DNA sequence: TATAATGGGAGCTGTCACGGATGCAGG
DNA sequence: CCTGCATCCGTGAGTCGAG
């Protein structure tokens, strides 16, 4: 029925963590990563490889996919090879495997537990050019970043540290994806700053400011030309399907000509030009023909040179009918 | 154990440890197999009846 | 990169008549 | 459980011109 209501329902399935549970999960995660570093020191494999194998075993057989970071393809065959090289380690070393496993499980549980926060943060970002669910998803990415970067030692509640990353990712998304013609994030910052400034100036002046007033409130290095060019670059394109008229009848794109494809008169222009040039070249001696046509590129597409130049000056002043092709 | 070293609980002398006042009680339908030395499977592994634990 | 923050929000309301499928109470 | 009728859902609803 409604995707958002369904997601909000699936979110209300996971109960919220008590402080002890939050701390526990965070601790298990951190100690899990430490254990992965340890297993890297022991076996001599890639920390990323070991991490992805542990994760593969925790998630299930459903998810095994090649990771852009890894130096090898990760198939279940390889995850079983690596798992068998991990399990065959001595007991005190094998401990860290279990530690890492429960670490990953704790990570999954921790991410799934805090998903409501992402919703409540993304609900403030509505109508900025991104859909609700998209904001929710990018915010989820922020939440995952938070989980991986969180330190429970500081005795700060996880929502505090997570909120920052969620806002960060949501904003990054809004800046990145909300424009059909992509403008780099810093330039977007510039544009937004310009807009806020203009709104301020217009708020105090009781009227829309000029480019010069904006240049004034912008500070050093800013002039009217830069403001105008920046506002020019901030222009979003318009849809060709934009309705023209009160009815469903015609579209705005039906009034726009194609400036690319030559109209029949243009193809006829090229034809008649090549023809007239070919027929009025009767002056040409053969050597001057091949060499002067190589001069003007009429063959392969790219002293006698001077005599041919002079002869062409001679035949230009002759018929006086080629002016038309010259526009 | 704990964050800061001075918050840790160290046993004075020989004794037995009892756990009281849990924050919550978790009922999981599961079979518990106690072991002694070394375990051949890790957390998350899936096991059919007869597989060595 | 760290006070803590943990389930959205608008809705569009005065047509009309059809084929096909889907469902429920009844013989 | 097979038939029949009630109900829901999707699909249509003139042409050209001008804006
Ligand atoms: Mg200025």
């Amino acid at each position: 029925s409604d995707p958002v209501r369904q997601y909000l329902h699936e979110i209300g399935q996971v109960p919220l963590l008590t402080l002890e549970e939050e701390v526990e999960l965070a601790r298990k995660v951190e100690e899990g990563m430490e254990a992965i570093k340890k297993l890297s020191e022991i076996t001599g494999l890639d920390p990323d490889l070991i991490r992805e194998v542990v994760r593969a075993k925790i998630l299930g057989s459903a998810r095994v996919r090649h990771i852009p970071g890894l130096k090898e393809t990760l198939d279940p065959k390889t995850v079983e090879e690596i798992d068998q090289k991990l399990k065959s380690l001595p007991k005190e070393h094998k401990r860290y495997l279990h530690i890492a496993r429960e670490g990953e499980a704790a990570r999954q549980h921790l991410i799934e537990a805090n998903l409501r926060l992402v919703v409540s943060i993304a609900k403030k970002y509505t109508g900025r050019g991104l859909s609700f669910l998209d904001l929710i998803q990018e915010g989820n990415q922020g939440l995952i970043r938070a989980v991986e970067k969180f330190e429970y030692k500081r005795r700060f509640k996880f929502s505090t540290y997570a909120t920052w990353w969620i806002r960060q990712a949501i904003n990054r998304a809004i800046a990145d994806q909300a424009r059909t013609i992509r403008i780099p994030v810093h330039m977007v910052e510039t544009i937004n700053k310009l807009s806020r400034t203009a709104r301020q100036l217009q708020q105090e002046l009781g009227r829309e400011p000029t480019y010069e007033e904006i240049a004034e409130a912008m500070g050093p290095g800013w002039d009217a030309k830069r403001v105008e060019e920046t506002l020019k670059i901030a222009q979003e394109p318009v849809s060709l399907e934009t309705p023209i008229g009160d009815e469903k009848d015609s579209f705005y794109g039906d009034f726009i000509p194609d400036e690319h494809l030559p109209s029949p008169v243009d193809a006829a222009t090229q034809s008649l030009l090549s023809e007239e040039l070919e027929k009025a070249l009767s002056k040409l001696s053969e050597r001057e023909a091949m060499v002067l046509k190589l001069r003007k590129g009429l063959i392969d597409g790219r002293q006698i040179e001077n005599k041919a130049l002079r002869k062409l000056k001679y035949h230009e002043s002759r018929t006086r009918k080629l002016r038309d092709f010259l526009d | 154990a704990a964050i800061d070293p001075e918050e840790e609980v160290i046993a004075e002398a020989e004794g037995v440890v009892h756990l009281h006042e849990p924050a919550s009680i978790l009922v999981v339908k599961a079979r518990v197999y106690p072991f002694e030395d070394d375990v051949e499977v890790s957390t998350g592994d899936r096991v059919a009846p007869g597989d060595v634990l």
